[PDB]
Order: structure tokens, then sequence, then C-alpha cells
């Protein structure tokens, strides 16, 4: 009912992976506070989680001024990447106000798609060295896939 | 042989405690 109570529901649904219900709730918050940056960010996340990449990208691109330096560069680049706009995704990553681990993760994937395998390997070696998650075996698999792609050429 | 989209795993809400608190 109240905005903080709506946020409580956003958090509960998101934590449980119910992005559909979180999105419905976030949209109610946006009806009350139309340019709430956190709500716009959550909406974009819900849309990506439900495979609505065009809609997510549209949210970002129609709120450019409001999202300045919370530009959602990771999410924007992610959507472009999933929409096979790889050059756009690269540009978005490179022009991001603040670099982050998630941006670097996506950057590795973008370089792989661009067949820039040497720089890709450097990015993945770095990610494996400095990781703080449970995805290192998956990253090592990515590393091996990159080397396999290179081997095709020699 | 496999290549994983690990970036998808990082698609997550920002911290919400300020919004929960009505800060
Ligand atoms: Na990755």
């Amino acid at each position: 009912v109240s905005v903080p109570a709506l946020w409580s529901e956003v958090n509960r649904y998101g934590q449980n992976g119910d992005f559909t219900r979180a999105l419905k709730t976030v949209n109610k918050i946006l009806q009350i506070n139309k340019d709430d940056v956190t709500a716009l960010h959550c909406k974009v996340v819900c849309l990506i989680q439900n495979g609505s990449f065009k809609e997510a990208l549209n949210v970002i691109n129609t709120h450019t001024k409001v999202l300045a330096n919370n530009s959602l560069s990771f999410e924007k680049a992610y959507c472009e990447y999933r929409l096979n706009r790889i050059e756009n995704a690269l540009k978005t990553i490179e022009s991001a106000n603040q670099q982050t681990d998630k941006l670097k993760e996506l950057y590795g994937q973008v370089l792989y798609r661009l067949e820039r395998y040497d720089e890709c390997l450097a990015v993945y070696r770095d990610l494996v060295r400095n990781s703080q998650d449970d995805y290192d075996e998956e990253r090592k698999t990515n590393l091996s896939a990159v080397v396999a792609a290179q081997s095709n050429w020699e | 042989p496999l290549f994983f989209d690990l970036a998808l795993n990082h698609v997550a809400f920002p911290p919400l405690e300020d919004k929960l608190a009505a800060a």
C-alpha cells in the first residue's frame, strides 16, 4: 500500500526469483515516483530476467538523463549483447562511467563474440585470479573454449 | 567446448535497504 511496503514486496519477490511479481510491484512504485532510479534499475533487471531485452533496453534509452552516472551501462550492454548488437555492447562497456566486475565479465563475453581471443584470454585469466564467487570452474571452461577457438586457426 | 553466459548471473537488483527504510 505505502511505497516502503511496496519495496518490501519488490525485495521479497526478487530474493525468491519471482521477477514477474517483482515487475508488477516495481511498476506500481513507478506510477507513484516516475523517475525513481532504483525502481527503473529493478524494472530493467526484471525484464532481462524474463527475457524481455528490447523492453529493458527501451526503459534505459527513454530515461537517459535520469540515469546519468547510474547509466545502467552493464544492463544496457547486456541487452545489446543479447540482441546480437555486439559492437553497440562493446561501445557501451567502453564508455561506462565506472568499471565493475560484472562489466568485465560481460566484456570477456563480448570479446569472445568479436573473436578478439587474445584480449579475451587476458580478461578471463584476470577474472579467475581475482574472483570471489562459485563460478571459477565455469570461467575455466570459458578459458578453454577461447583457446579451442584459437586452435582452429593454427 | 562449452561457453557460459556468466554475465547473466550478475543481473540483480541494486541494494534496497535505503528504499525499504524510506531514506
Ligand atoms: Na563470462
